[PDB]
């Protein structure tokens, strides 16, 4: 159902047409400076990779790197990306609440704009699927467009696209981004280790104009549940 | 619009 809505907007057949607003040509600012400042490691998972320039970034810089989208579209053009600038990141199709066959596979998730499609049980199914896909001692990070970024991105989109309508007035539930949402969506197999105020660059597909909003910036400490794990302890215990 | 439903 959602495969067909996102393929279609990557064919260019939505009302965004070449441009969705987060297929931006460059990596998200805030990956960048995570990657900086020494907080990404290991087997590395884009989840809802879209077009791969996350990803392709961190290739470039020598990191092993996956990323995962629903849409075969979104994948078949971040592999001619990857072929076309000669990186060697791994593009595949999967359902992130599903992640079958990719179990305890990675060290650092990263998202830029999947989890902040997800809502009440659906992003707590998120949760668990990367759970499962994640080492133990994992970490994930987790860029969501908060009320105040989606009002801004919201309010600029609509001037700019007829089908798209203007945000609503008013403070005040299941549409709500705030920072509890998150942290509710990370419970049981997490620790949340910080909510931070961060950036989410997008583009508006009229002028071609980038503009950053505001949005959440979460990181997760996935817990050692893990068989192997349970094998080290019993290891030292016997 | 984008992108919460998902995401025109
Ligand atoms: N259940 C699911 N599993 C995997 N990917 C999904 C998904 N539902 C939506 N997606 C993908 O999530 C992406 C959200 S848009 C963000 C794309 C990319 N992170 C970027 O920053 O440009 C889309 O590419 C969409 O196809
Ligand atoms: C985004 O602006 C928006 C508004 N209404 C919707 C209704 C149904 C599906 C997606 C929608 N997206
Ligand atoms: C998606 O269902 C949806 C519906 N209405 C919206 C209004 C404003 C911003 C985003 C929206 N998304
Ligand atoms: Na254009
Ligand atoms: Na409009």
């Amino acid at each position: 159902h959602m495969t067909e809505v996102f393929d279609a907007v990557y064919r260019g057949e939505s009302p965004f047409g070449k441009r969705p607003p987060w297929d931006i040509g460059a990596p998200q600012p805030a990956y960048v400076a995570l990657e900086k400042a020494g907080l990404i490691q290991g087997a590395v998972l884009d989840a809802g990779c879209g077009t791969g320039e996350d990803a392709l970034h961190l290739a470039g810089l020598g990191y092993a790197v996956t990323g995962l989208d629903l849409s075969p579209t979104a994948i078949s053009v971040a592999r001619d990306k990857a072929d076309a600038r000669g990186l060697g990141a791994v593009f595949e199709v999967a359902d992130a609440l599903d992640l079958t066959g990719w179990e305890e596979r990675f060290d650092t998730v990263i998202d830029s704009g999947l989890a902040h499609t997800f809502e009440g049980d659906r992003l707590r199914a998120y949760a668990t699927a990367l759970h499962r896909a994640c080492r133990p001692g994992a970490v994930a990070h987790i860029l969501s467009i908060s009320d105040r970024g989606s009002a801004e991105m919201q309010a600029r989109l609509a001037e700019a696209i007829d089908e798209i309508p203007a945000p609503l007035p008013d403070d005040d539930p299941t549409l709500k981004r705030s920072a509890d949402h998150l942290r509710d969506g990370f419970a049981e197999g997490w620790t949340i280790e910080s909510i931070d105020e961060s950036l989410m660059r997008g583009v508006i597909p009229t002028t071609s104009e980038l503009l950053d909003v505001h949005a959440w910036l979460g990181r997760f400490r996935r817990d050692w549940n893990s068989s192997s794990v349970d094998k080290l302890a019993a290891a030292l215990e016997h | 619009x984008a992108x919460v439903x998902a995401x025109v």
